[PDB]
């Protein structure tokens, strides 16, 4: 299955695109 | 590490100095920063340089977005590749891709379809059904795991498939993926018969 | 979390998260104590409570 690391990376990439245009402590779990 | 999106914006903005960019340059840099994921700083510098090395043979007064996307595809996929020659088998492949695209659009709980193409680049690839990407899920602000959220969401519509007040379970949501994979074979069987079944529609049946 | 709280000699609940940062996940954490059990003897009542 898609792990939480991949899910949080996916979230991070989306956030980074939202920083590019229109200009988190869970890894332990 | 490799440059991120903001680093891509900064590197392309610095290396775009001294070059004529057509129209609003901010939009062009935005698109070429969205469309160059994983690239290095020297790769972005080269892509900016190679665009200005162009517009001489083509005699374009300024660097434009379609040509920028042309080099973006070129420097990571090689040759532009020719389209499939027109034939009866080409028409059948178009029919198979159309049936697959229609069943993908009619499948509840799926991401929006970006584009269905008959002509692609590279060597071993043909027609394709490309869905929306991050650079598309950004604009229409949507959860990254929206595909996972599509099961329990109610009263929505994606592509050509509507979902009412009864949510789709995980069983029905994943079992709805079998219909687009079977639609390629179903089109040939319905329109031609058993002897019309081909090797074009054989790979999805093995993952069903 | 309710059954872990009412089950005797169980680990203390640390944090119960249901989609913490709009991420599709949910978990009930427990403190990883170095005292008590570790590996000495596993009672059948303890194993049944865990199950």
């Amino acid at each position: 299955q898609i792990t939480l690391l991949e899910k949080l990376q996916y979230h991070m990439q989306l956030r980074s695109i939202k920083q590019l245009n229109a200009t988190d402590t869970l890894m332990s779990l | 590490p490799q440059p991120g999106p903001s680093a891509r914006m900064a590197i392309l903005r610095y290396h775009a100095k001294g070059k004529p960019l057509e129209g609003d340059g901010q939009r062009l840099l935005l698109k070429t920063a969205e469309a160059t994921q994983g690239w290095s700083a020297a790769a972005l510098a080269n892509l900016m340089n190679e665009a200005a090395i162009l517009t001489v043979r083509r005699n374009v007064p300024a660097i434009s977005l379609p040509m920028v996307l042309e080099l973006v595809e070129g420097l990571n996929w090689g040759e532009q590749a020719p389209r499939i020659p027109d034939s009866e088998a080409k028409d059948r492949l178009a029919l198979i891709t159309a049936a697959k695209a229609v069943a993908f659009a009619l499948t509840p709980g799926l991401e929006p379809i970006k584009s269905v193409t008959m002509w692609s680049g590279r060597r071993g690839l043909g027609p394709s059904v490309d869905f929306i990407a991050m650079e598309d899920k950004a604009a229409m602000d949507m959860h990254p795991e929206e595909t996972e959220l599509m099961g329990w969401r109610t009263n929505f519509k994606t592509n050509a498939a509507v979902v009412g007040d009864e949510p789709l379970g995980e069983f029905a949501h994943v079992a709805g993926l079998l219909v687009p994979l079977y639609a390629g074979r179903a089109a040939e069987v319905a329109l031609f018969g058993k002897d019309g079944a081909s090797l074009a529609t054989a790979q999805p049946l093995a993952d069903c | 979390a309710l059954l872990a709280y009412i089950t005797p000699d169980y680990e203390e609940i640390a944090r119960v998260s249901v989609c913490p940062l709009n991420v599709l996940t949910g978990f009930t954490l427990f403190v990883e104590d170095e005292d008590k059990n570790v590996n000495a003897i596993l009672t059948r009542s303890e194993l049944e409570g865990r199950m």
